């Protein structure tokens, strides 16, 4: 009764059929059972928001989409619809409620775009990146010129 | 192998692992039902060097001192840093105007959290021993639920609780213990444990955030009790709310409200606001280290790692910037 | 022509007034809660005997049916889950719920999209495997000469 | 790394990369621009002894041979059996009735397949200088076709397409080649259609692999124009699949063009017969797998094992007669 899966919840309304009855071994993670194949058919009934690859990382810790990061957008939007947020790549970032129409989107210099109803995709896969030389191999390079202090570490000036 | 209980004054199993069939991301142990309290320990420690990342730490950092405005807005630290949650703003409000401000603040509970106590926590008694780990645990979660409540900007998301669960290393973890075997140096733990949590797993990674997040867990303490209730309550429903994440209220969050409700103490609190606020103090920059892959070795694969604090990376991250911009490349 | 599934009819996409392949679904995919996508559709729970050839695109049929839910009509957009609680596909119900009370043979539903991977549920062998078996007879000596299985 | 050329003449490159990105799961290369043709050979070998599942094999065979009619109800394998696909009844009807029947049998493309020639198909004119690998492709992917044709009693499903791609070395490992670099040609392909289907498909059953092949016999005796009429059927499930009509960019369209335009009667006659020859040497005996016997104990490698699938039918038959005493 209290413990189900989610898509097992309100098993009550799950009818069986007349005769003998076969009563209903731990599931995995849909991540681990899932097919490899062309899945992401299952979100082209959804409207889109391509997202600037600056603000994908955002929307899969589940935060809100502002003008800043809107990229592109489709035709008939209306407030509260459930969208698919995608990548300039054609990733699914996240399904998302709409918080503003198209005509909004066009116009509006500031607010929220949309809110994530359900993220897709894994966290850090568009990372804040350094666009200089990595610090932990700068450090060793140091270590082996001994431009290092006494302790072992990077001192100021 | 013999079963490791975990949760609440460890009476809990079985429940974490079902549920990470259910697509607990949250849960950080590859083995919740068979690794003891001080494997946690060492397990959470080499997951969290592991997780940590420098380039997005001195990233973050960079944008911060020296992004322009359009860098800045898409980020949004500035805007971060200048928010008060409303439970603080309650507090700040409060102490302006008391006349003696070293008392507790009054509280009067409303209807849903009247509601909430009466319909969501155990009615059970406690008679719990070890109250030390339980306190520490009430500092862990109230930091969470902090950082949580700043980087939302006051409004919850569907990921409050995986932001909120992933800077406690009691939830992700089932780690209260802290400090691996060989009050004040665990309460010292607790809060380095939470700065390195929340430069490591969350959307915003900057140890200015994290002081803030610290401080206004000071101002929590300050205001007693029923300021503390206010705060558990509003954490045990993000949790109960969510069809997979409420395993951290069944396992630990249930209890713990109800046992702070009926058996917390206001000198305890005081006396723990007064402690971390002293330990928090104590700190900087490099007290927070990581241990970081700086290379792989080609033939033979085993990273080759370095020990760097926060101050040392972003020293390094702005000696390559000056470099980038006093000269022409 | 080779546009993503999901970046088709790029024109329709608007633009504001004023390169690198992507990844596989299952590799970009989180581990988090993702089966709530699935939580709108009304559901079939589908006997392990016939799991896998929902996998292959294959048709449910009444002996496949184990339980249904109230209120799905010819057509519907559904989803066939296991007694585990895994999503195996959608689907299109080819049956009301008062056919699916009442038939005795044929079409519970048509498979729309496979979601689940196909031999998650395979066809097992109750007894030893037979591998295994070969390797005990080599160590008996219970084989010919050329090193094979012989009939008696 | 130079790019290794594959599809229809080795005229193609990129697509299928391309392709995986977008959920192409028929594609079993691992690294498709840089494998060449022999190379090709040797990966569809390894994966093909990986993807093989014995206790799966047996256990298709133990509910031919012992299964109740429950059993045999939820499998299918019986009905499987006695279905004759569309194409088939044709030829046999026409076969039955036929005064010579050494001749080509008749055919009137519907409207459909002449709208399905004029649009679908590359205009082109073909000058391909080696034949011989698109005949053995044609083998090969009429194999599929039949198989698929039968699994699904002649309706076709969303997956058809899978089915077909993976039964098809040509399509799934774009293995023109079949046999590594140290008629048999097409004894190789026979082998590997059978092998294929005792590994991918939902049925794994060596009596339907066979029934499939004897089909294959029957629409090349019916002639170009049946052979036309089971392409156009290929071309046209792939061409609707949103990410699977890669095949028929790289391979299918010019494989169907070319040979509607080049195709030759004697040619495809001599197949039939040679084709019919080889399937009729083969026995279980020919049809061998390196399975997992056991896994190290102080490695976990696991340690392999040679069976012909007869060999796997004996084994199961012991253990269960066993259980049964």
């Amino acid at each position: 009764t209290s413990e189900w899966p989610l898509l097992l919840k309100n098993f009550d309304k799950l009818l069986v059929r007349s005769g003998h009855y076969t009563p209903i071994p731990l599931k995995r993670d849909l991540k681990s059972y899932i097919s490899s194949g062309p899945l992401e058919t299952l979100l082209v009934g959804y409207k889109r928001i391509v997202v600037k690859d600056s603000a994908v990382n955002a929307v899969c810790y589940g935060a809100k989409l502002m003008i800043p990061g809107l990229l592109r957008y489709e035709e008939g939007i209306e407030l509260y619809d459930e969208i698919v947020l995608i990548t300039t790549k054609g990733e699914a970032i996240a399904v998302a409620i709409a918080q503003m129409s198209t005509v909004d989107l066009a116009s509006c210099d500031h607010g929220v775009v949309a809110s994530v109803k359900r993220c897709i995709m894994e966290r850090d896969l568009y990372p804040r990146r350094w666009g200089l030389g990595p610090v932990a191999q700068k450090k060793k390079q140091m270590k082996a010129d001994g431009k290092l202090d006494k302790y072992g570490r990077v001192n100021e000036n | 192998i013999l079963k490791t209980k975990y949760g609440f004054d460890n009476l809990y199993d079985t429940v974490i692992s079902v549920s990470t069939s259910n697509g607990n991301d949250i849960n950080e142990l590859d083995d919740p039902e068979h690794t003891d309290a001080n494997d946690r320990v060492i397990e959470r420690l080499r997951k969290e060097n592991l997780k940590f990342d420098p380039e997005y730490y001195v990233s973050e950092y960079m944008t911060h001192k020296y992004g322009n405005e359009e860098d800045l807005e898409i980020n949004g630290i500035k805007e971060l840093l200048k928010f008060t949650p409303s439970i603080v703003k309650q507090y700040l409000q409060w102490y302006k105007d008391s006349t003696n401000p070293n008392l507790v603040m009054p509280i009067e509970f409303t209807d849903e959290e009247q509601k909430q106590m009466q319909d969501n926590l155990p009615k059970k008694s406690y008679l719990v021993e070890d109250i030390k780990p339980l306190y520490v645990t009430i500092l862990s979660v109230l930091f969470s639920y902090v950082f949580e409540q700043i980087e939302n900007e006051g409004t919850h998301t569907t990921e409050s609780a995986w932001t909120m669960g992933k800077l406690c290393p009691q939830i992700s973890f089932l780690d209260q213990q802290l400090k691996q075997v060989n009050d004040s140096s665990l309460i010292k733990i607790a809060i380095i444990t939470g700065i390195r949590r929340a430069l490591s797993y969350p959307l915003h990674r900057n140890y200015d955030l994290a002081m803030k997040a610290w401080t206004f867990v000071y101002y929590i303490l300050r205001g007693g009790k029923r300021l503390v209730i206010r705060a558990l309550l509003d954490i045990h429903e993000t949790f109960r709310f969510h069809d997979v994440y409420y395993v951290y209220d069944k396992v630990l969050l249930d209890d713990l409200t109800a046992w702070f409700i009926s058996q917390g103490s206001e000198n305890v609190i005081r006396s723990l606001a007064l402690e971390m606020r002293k330990e928090q103090e104590s700190l900087s920059k490099q007290d927070i280290e990581f241990e970081c892959i700086a290379s792989f070795n080609e033939q033979t694969g085993e990273p080759e790692w370095e020990t760097l604090n926060i101050r040392e990376m972003e020293i390094l991250a702005e000696s390559e910037y000056r470099e980038q911009q006093q000269n022409p490349q």
